[PDB]
Parts: C-alpha cells; structure tokens; sequence
C-alpha cells in the first residue's frame, strides 16, 4: 500500500480546504495528522474501512469532514481556516495493532492573509571564500536553490526560511569554495518558486 | 489479546 | 484525555552509544497502547515499536523498550547514523476514539567542539534601491549548535531587528550552520558607517566579530 496525496493549498483566512489521499493500488482505518512547521504531531481523526462512519479530534469536531464510496479517494475538508492551520497535512493507514504503517507524503496547506509572490533574489558577495544569495519576500513556501544547476554542491546550505512580520518568507544559501577558484569558475544561484511560476539566476561576484 | 482494530470496529458497530 | 509528555528535550550521544528516550502518560496506560515514531527531515514518520517492546517488521534488533504504567522507555542501543532523528510517542484509545502524540525528542549526533567560520555579507545595491537593507552574517560548520550572534551598527548594539536560522546537522561532518540576517530601513542603513556581527561560541576563546564600513 502507498498513499498519495493532492497538491499543495494556499487559503485566505476564513476560506476550507480539501486534501485528498488515493491508495495507489484491503480497505483500512485511515487516519489524518498534521504538523505545523518545525512543530510536533497532531491528530485530526479517522474514516472506518468503509467510509460509513467517522471520529474526529475534540480540537476539530464541527470544522473538520473526512469522506470516502467505498473505492474512492479519501478526503479531508477543513473549514473556517486561520493562520494557524498552516500545517503539513497526512493521510495514514492504520494496522490492527493501532499504529500508523503506512503515510502519505504529505500535504502542505499555507492559511494567510499574503498573496503569491516570488522571491527577490540579491548577490551575497564574497584560502575559503564563502558566497551566497539572499531569496526575500516570496508567498507561500516552498523554494529550491541550486548552484551551478546541480554541478555544485559539496560546502552548500540552504537555510531553512523564516516568516518575516509582512507575512512572506526568506532564506539565504551560501556556499564555501576555494579562494583560488574565484577567477576560474562562475557561481549562479538557481531559484525556483513554482508557486508563483518563478525561476531567477542571480551571479554572486566579488565586489 | 483483542487488537486496537477489534476494539474500533466495535466502538463504531455501538455508536 | 492522556497526554503524553517526552524527555529529554534533545539528547546528544556518538555513534555506538546507547540512546534512553522517555515517555510519561499523565495516566497508567498498558503499552499496548502506546506506539513510537522516527521522523526525519523531509519525511513522513515512521513507526517503529509498540509500548512492551514489540517491533513492527524491519526494524532492528537495536531498538527496545519497556514500561508499564506511566513511565515508557524506548532504548537503542547501539546508535548507527541513520538513528539521529526525532522520536515521537503515541498513544491511543477507541472509547472514544482518541490518539495523541508526545512532543518528540530530538536524538543528535554529540561530536567534538568545531568554533564557527565566521563571515559578513553586506547589502547589494540592487536591494538598497528598494528601500531596504539586509545584512547576513554567517556562522559555518560549528558545533555544538548553541551560538550567541551580537549586531552592532557604530558600535551600538541592535536589539528586535534580526533573525536568525540554522540548518539541519550535517549528514558528514555532523557540524551546523547559522544565519543571522539584520533588517534596516535603506534610510536608517545609510546613517551609520560600521556594521558589525560579534559570535561567541564553545569553541572560541574570545569572540569573533567580522564588520565592514558602509562603503569601502
């Protein structure tokens, strides 16, 4: 059994959303749980094998629905969404011992009064030289960095993004390479925001 | 010893 | 309803050594009840064990545990890189049903003290025209992960205008890296000369400050 789960959802507040999780192909009690980022694990609730009947978490009941007939999708609709349902959503199949064996990949759901918007990437210029780009105010997340599209990548990192107070997202990736390289080799950034269908190359030089 | 799915079906065959 | 509490909050033990994870039911529980998790960055978790115990298929012979009424244990015992990780708890009830989960402990890898490289970045041009100034400094390969990151700007030191981020340990050199990002107004950025990032950390015995001068 894998689980597969619908795209990833951006929500004003006020607005529902619906997840949906596919068995790719025995029915089972299938759960949901939630995880906002870097925050532990929540329990939402549960669908029994055949959909006729469901439970849902105190914290949930009246907002939340889970649906299945019998051999379609399983979906949850969560209403009355705020920003604090910004979240990672899962489907989970139950074995008979109660455990979850079996996850989807996730689902991640962005609540927030911003609008989509890709990043504005910026040069952080440079025997190790470190070098980097700074990729601000972008809506919702995620983004990808590469360097070099993929040829480089020993002495990368990509930071993790923090929730500036105007309610979009930034991140810096930097990467440390020889000195000497300096004048042999060319650094770009590649960034990627598929959510705004965005894709900026920026060089990092030294100025 | 049941299992946690015996206990389930029949919290839901009562409720 | 149960609630589950885990300690310690972060555990930090070199390969080989023996990990001791804690779960505390707020009410006596059989362990059957009770099912633990691996989560690692990126993914779904994983279910590992049973309270008594009991280990679903394809996991090592390592993992244990033990407990019965409030207090449950999960041991490994000879810890392998790929069992840094979060680990969560779990227990559940079907009258009503109920499941809630501990909130994790975080097992990561213990190494010897790396003191940070330490680099500062000033804003670009291009992002000064929009009327605002970012200024990066960079802390790399360090560990352990705790760090004290100062910005002063002409030797005042700022206070509620940055943020910082850190990485996930590294899967090689078990070392982190940190960010501190300084956030002016283009207008406030211009009035002062020295932007200056000071870093104090384990394995340095005096601190760094890297710095430059707005425009040199």
């Amino acid at each position: 059994v894998q689980l597969v789960q619908s795209g990833a959802e951006v929500k004003k507040p006020g607005a529902s959303v619906k997840v949906s999780c596919q068995t790719s192909g025995t029915s089972y009690y299938m759960h949901w749980v939630r995880q906002a980022p870097g925050q532990g694990l929540e329990w939402m609730g549960l669908i029994t094998p055949s959909g006729d009947d469901t439970y849902y978490a105190q914290r949930f009941q009246g907002r939340v629905t889970m649906t299945r007939t019998s051999t379609s999708p399983t979906y949850m609709e969560l209403s009355s969404l705020t920003s604090e349902d910004t979240a990672v959503y899962y489907c989970a199949k139950m074995s008979r011992a109660g455990g979850f064996d079996v996850w989807g990949q996730g689902t991640l759901v962005t609540v927030s009064s911003a609008s989509t918007k890709g990043p504005s990437v910026f040069p952080l210029a440079p025997g190790t030289a470190a070098l980097g780009c700074l990729v601000k105010d972008y809506f919702p997340e995620p983004v990808t960095v590469s360097w070099n599209s993929g040829a480089l990548t020993s002495g990368v990192h990509t930071f993790p993004a923090v929730l500036q107070s105007s309610g979009l997202y930034s991140l810096s990736s930097v990467v440390t390479v020889p000195s000497s390289s300096l004048g042999t080799q060319t650094y770009i950034c590649n960034v990627n925001h598929k959510p705004s269908n965005t894709k900026v190359d920026k060089k990092v030089e030294p100025k | 010893l049941d299992s946690f799915k015996e206990e389930l079906d029949k919290y839901f065959k009562n409720h | 309803e149960v609630v589950l509490t885990q300690s310690p909050g972060t555990l930090s033990l070199s390969p080989g050594e023996r990990a001791t994870l804690s779960c505390r039911a707020s009410q006596s529980i059989t362990g059957r009840y009770l099912a633990w998790y691996q989560q690692k960055p990126g993914q779904a978790p994983r279910l590992l064990m049973y309270g008594e115990s009991s280990r679903v298929t394809g996991i090592p012979d390592r993992f244990s545990g033990g407990g019965s009424g409030t207090d449950f244990t999960l041991t490994i015992s000879r810890l392998e890189p790929e069992d840094f990780a979060v680990y969560y708890c779990q227990h559940f009830a079907s009258s009503p049903p109920t499941y809630t989960f501990g909130q994790g402990t975080k097992l990561e890898i213990r190494r010897t003290v790396a003191a940070p490289s330490v680099f500062i970045f000033p804003p670009s041009d291009e992002q000064l025209k929009s009327g605002t100034a970012s200024v990066v400094c960079l802390l790399n390969n360090f560990y352990p992960r705790e760090a004290k990151v100062q910005w002063k700007v002409d030797n005042a030191l700022q206070s509620g205008n940055s943020q910082e981020s850190v990485t996930e340990q590294d899967s090689k050199d078990s070392t982190y890296s940190l960010s501190s990002t300084l956030t002016l107004s283009k207008a406030d950025y211009e009035k002062h000369k020295v932007y200056a990032c000071e870093v104090t950390h384990q394995g340095l015995s005096s601190p760094v400050t890297k710095s430059f001068n707005r425009g040199e």
